[PDB]
């Protein structure tokens, strides 16, 4: 049990997830503290929305954890698509919390405010601040490629947010700004977001890895010029981690073809293109 | 029981193609592959092409524009053609089959000799050579045949169809104005000699001539 | 392209000794532990026989004489014992890298105790004399070393403008070797005069053997 | 263009789930518009939620509609996994909509209402009736299962939602009563949903098939069992879709055994087993 | 367990006529498209020799005439021109399924010209006296085909209580059989008795070949 | 020139083991593989087992509680051993290196007959056979030696060494009284006998007796 706080202070990603998942989950808090007295509507809300963030986080710092495990004969290939996942569910996260504040603008739109102001702006620039704050810590320019991508999102996305309230509470006191400002928050957090989300899904589908699709025909044809190699058949080739590619392929070649040879030349092949982990069946063809 | 056997010109004039078939024989062209190979003294062995069970044909990068290989499983023939044959061509092209699963060729043909050049064939001129004097009766005397005058290089010499095989010391030919000399040795017990008879057979595949020639003291 | 170097270019080995042929590769040959370097063996006039395949492997039914080891660019081929048989040139061939390439030759020359030329001469024949030429050959048979000279003396007087020498490979029975000197002359100049003399200055011993006809 | 609609016509699942769309959005539209005069609070809340409910069968409807198309060298595997995204995705809808279920409660039990009730609960008999059909249609006991388990989860959820909301408003004409029951539906919804991410993960995260789990060591053992199999290496099994495994093997074989019976007797072993596509890599040991 | 049937049993076809083998599995050997059977040949008092691997494939210096054919269960030998040097028995071996196993044998006849038996008698050698025993021996050398049957009467008498018979395998020559009728008896029984004689009963002649000694 | 030379006792006990040696020449056991069958009458070829390059063996399903193959790389030896010997186990145990790459087992050795008997070694005797009347000169006379009373079944017969293989027909062995009886047959033209000397060479490895008998006619 203690050794997972040990394993997470020792990384340098896992120690900076948890130092912001108890800053955000501290600041909820403390606006779920300051909001219980009045004025639940929006600070309650608010505070909410911060808890769901804070569980995107967590689920992200989770993925890093688990990341760093060991094959067990059921995960052949490990938990290394913990990171993939976790940046899928991070894109997910910041497209639901875009459609939220799409909601929430609408319905400020729609509903002149009765509730404290002065409140809601003050603890917004504290929420700023800690959003500026994970931006700065989080810049950057068993594999943890795709977390740091989808925190540095999801925190752009937050900063985005708070840019909008505050915006909105400068230019009411000098309606329409508002939604407007809402609207184009949520739109700019989709657009962000849609390359994360591109990369993820096509790492998950299955898809070959795009770096590699250029040079595959070249391979190809490589492959065939071996000698006694009749055909190339059945050739797959995904994606695992960022930069780790796994290849499967299936050569048939003559009845007393080099079969160590084929192996090996085919081996450097696609080696030489980066496919660190390949299968090469070879089929020894019937005349 | 396996043998590639070739036959193809020995002589090729310096501006015309080649061809040489290479028949095998105790294994099948569906299952093998036969690879071509030429010696020459000037530059080693050399691998020219390959051709595999199903058609496939691998060339040499230097002959890939001149080379063409073909098959016939029926006939257990393999053709090689090369094209634009040069003074720099000529060496003893050899048809091998590949070791099994292997890169090497463990069974290789007595490939043909093949010379590129524009003299004409001529056929040998075989002479006999015998003692000059009836001294040295130490029970080992020395025949030998000169064959003088030749083209192209190969050529076969035999005694006594071969069956006199030991003490036979056939020489190498020498180049002299444009054709070859060549020289054979057999020492034979003068118990044997003159009592039995003594032949001297040499054959000329390229002008199919066979001169068969008796040893006569003086 | 994969260029072999075999050293030495010419090994001489006694007739039991231990027998050491290097070939050595430009690039390395190697490929998932596999080394793929063949070695072959070519006697006098004879296609090359398949002794080693991928450098460690016999080929059946060769002698088990025969080892190979080395891997990567250095390849080393050991024939040991010795044998009167294995006087033949042997070659390296890579089959990593298309196209294959062989290596030059090595030649192996069985060392043994040597031997007296058996000098012998011949006079032209009749049918020389009839065909308008005449050609003296003298033949020097199972002398070894490979080393020897030949003196042709015409009437006592030197001449070198038409005697042509052929020298045969070390034969696989008693290692030894043999040689053909032929003088070629005319009609006129061969009746001009009568003796003819052939001389095998041999290291064997200081005088040379001399063999001779007066017509 | 208008081939998609004939090919979702085509398909029975495709088509089910393109009622169920348009009646969804038609009936979030109805609602949209009767709460444009007034109550905006709650109804515009309620229809924004259908429309994101929308949105998430619409996701499940485009991955079936993907699921059936070619590969085009990009995606060697095919657009297959499109039905594991579909019912990640409609997990983590179900998670998320819990969470909103969970906040809308306790905003209602810590807020006193006085916006029209009468019209509330009307519309939400319309939704309960709507997730009522939803739930009978879709009633089951290029391959889809992925898709209509998340769906049908999601009905489910949805008709928990609509039977708390109409158990707080029968209890209360008969305070205590709504946070409870939102905390219950938001439990329910979670705890159902649990299995369905279960299995998504699993088949996301390249682990070996759970159902060919315990058949591998037997495999294992049997193909050891091959003459001339010195050792097996390297062995990878995992799912693509339901009841298709994709699994790669490397065997070390003597110098000169039979690989073409060893290659044969392993995908023999291996099919038995339920392996639909296997890749063997025979390598020859050096002595 | 994987049961290979071969039929026929027997076989016997002319000298250069067609014959065929059939070898017939229990189950199917099959392998993505590869059939694992085997053909062999034994001949008399030799190892087996393999012919065909795979069904289909010809073993490295076998000659042309034999051919493979057949897939799953039913598999073809076919031996075309035969030849007389071809009188041996045929195995078909699987290796699909351990253990690998060896259908029975197909014995092959040579059919050719009927010959008469060469009959020759011997009477007991001193040796054999003295040790006190007698065996008289009859040979039939180079008789076709191998039905036959060996008369022995003794003084006139017909006696078959010592009489064994051994047939030799077909000849790999000249397609014949050779028989030894070795007839045992005491050295008291051996010396009352005078005139031996020594029947061969074949088809080729209807009068028996009697050789005889009086002793 | 590959050969496998099986040495191993003809005779066992009823109730011993056995122990066959096999010396392979011309390959390397270290990337070959060696089965083990036996032929017997009343069964047919056996497949027992089979010993692979790095040692590990393959045993026949009825043969796995009683077989027990090993290795020698070094030597070029293979060594068979099987327990509990029964009368049913009577074969002739062979050798054979497996083909390259195939179930099949190309080269195989002459192996050594075993018997499986509670009697003992009894050295064989020789005994001439000459024709008992000087008649029938048509050139062609006929001769043979009984070999009678040995055990067990394998002995050798030859005439002169060898040398006179034509015309030898060596009869199948009957058994008699817990006895082999064996005999044989030589035709040779009348001009060389009796002018010149016929040997019988007769040989028992198990009893290590090896007897030379010469044909004196009466």
């Amino acid at each position: 049990i203690s050794g997972w706080f040990r394993s997470i202070l020792s990384d340098k990603t896992s120690r900076n997830l948890f130092f912001f998942l108890c800053l955000n989950l501290s600041f909820a808090f403390v606006e779920l503290l300051y909001g219980i007295w009045s004025n639940c509507l929006g600070l309650i809300s608010d505070s909410f929305h911060m808890f769901f963030d804070s569980t995107a986080i967590l689920a992200g710092l989770a993925a890093s954890v688990i990341s760093k495990w060991r094959d067990n004969d059921a995960f052949s290939y490990g938990y290394v698509r913990a990171e993939v996942l976790a940046g899928f569910v991070n894109g997910l996260f910041l497209i639901f919390t875009a459609f939220f504040i799409f909601s929430e603008g609408v319905e400020r739109a729609l509903a002149p405010p009765d509730v404290h102001h002065e409140r809601l702006l003050l603890v917004s620039i504290l929420g700023f601040v800690v959003n500026l704050i994970g931006i700065f810590v989080f810049k950057h320019g068993g594999p943890s490629r795709q977390i740091l991508q989808g925190v540095f999102l999801h925190i752009l996305a937050d900063t985005l947010g708070s840019i909008g309230v505050i915006a909105s509470a400068i230019m009411m006191q000098n309606m329409i700004a508002d939604p407007i400002c809402s609207i184009l928050i949520a739109i700019l957090i989709v657009v962000s977001v849609i390359p994360l989300l591109r990369e993820s899904v096509g790492i998950l589908m299955q898809r070959t890895p795009p770096l590699l699709e250029n040079s595959l025909p070249q391979c190809y044809q490589r492959v065939q010029q071996l000698q006694g190699v009749y055909s190339l058949q059945e050739q797959h080739f995904w994606t695992l981690c960022s930069d780790v590619y796994v290849g499967t392929l299936k050569l048939i070649v003559a009845p007393d073809a080099d079969a160590r040879w084929i192996l090996s030349q085919t081996h450097n092949i696609f080696t030489q293109a980066g496919v660190r982990q390949l299968y090469v069946q070879i089929d020894f063809a019937a005349m | 029981e396996v043998q590639l056997q070739e036959s193809g010109p020995g002589l090729v004039a310096p501006s015309q193609s080649l061809s040489i078939t290479c028949t095998v024989s105790g294994f099948s062209l569906t299952n093998y592959a036969v690879h071509w190979v030429r010696q020459s003294p000037g530059k080693g062995l050399e691998w020219l092409g390959v051709i595999w069970s199903n058609g496939r044909t691998d060339y040499n990068a230097a002959f890939i524009s001149r080379l063409s290989i073909s098959k016939d499983n029926s006939k257990s023939q393999v053709f090689f053609k090369m094209n634009s044959l040069q003074a720099d061509d000529t060496a003893i092209y050899y048809c091998a089959r590949k070791l099994a699963y292997e890169g090497a060729m463990d069974y290789w043909g007595q490939g043909t000799s093949v010379t590129v050049s524009s003299a004409k064939t001529t056929p040998p001129s075989v002479y006999p050579l015998a003692p000059g004097s009836a001294a040295q009766t130490n029970s080992m005397v020395t025949l030998g045949c000169l064959v003088k005058g030749y083209f192209p290089e190969p050529v076969t010499v035999t005694w006594n169809s071969g069956s006199l095989s030991s003490g036979v010391h056939t020489f190498p030919a020498v180049l002299q104005s444009d054709l070859y000399t060549l020289s054979s040795s057999v020492t034979v017990p003068s118990s044997t000699w003159p009592s039995e008879t003594v032949t001297c057979n040499v054959a000329h595949p390229a002008s199919s001539t066979k001169v068969d020639k008796k040893i006569v003291p003086r | 392209d994969i260029v072999l170097t075999q050293s030495p270019a010419s090994l001489a080995v006694s007739l039991r000794r231990r027998a050491t042929i290097s070939c050595r590769a430009s690039e390395s040959v190697d490929g998932y532990g596999h080394s793929f370097m063949h070695w072959y063996q070519q006697k006098s006039g004879q296609p090359p026989k398949l002794l080693i395949y991928r450098a460690s492997n016999l080929e059946s039914g060769v002698p088990a004489r025969f080892s190979g080891s080395g891997s990567r660019t250095d390849f080393t081929l050991t024939i040991d014992p010795v044998e009167a048989d294995d006087a033949a040139t042997y070659y390296c061939q890579q089959s990593n890298e298309d196209p294959y390439t062989f290596g030059s030759g090595t030649k192996l020359e069985i060392k043994r105790a040597d031997a007296a030329p058996t000098v012998s001469i011949f006079p032209p024949s009749s049918e020389q004399l009839t065909s308008g030429g005449a050609s003296v050959v003298c033949f020097l048979n199972n002398f070894y070393p490979k080393d020897i000279n030949v003196k042709w003396k015409i009437d006592g007087s030197e001449r070198q403008n038409g005697v042509l020498n052929s020298w045969t490979d070390q034969d696989s029975k008693d290692s030894t070797y043999s040689m053909s000197s032929t003088l070629t002359l005319t009609k006129d100049e061969y009746e001009r005069h009568n003796s003819y003399t052939c001389e095998a200055t041999h290291k064997t011993s200081t005088s040379p053997i001399v063999k001779s006809f007066n017509r």
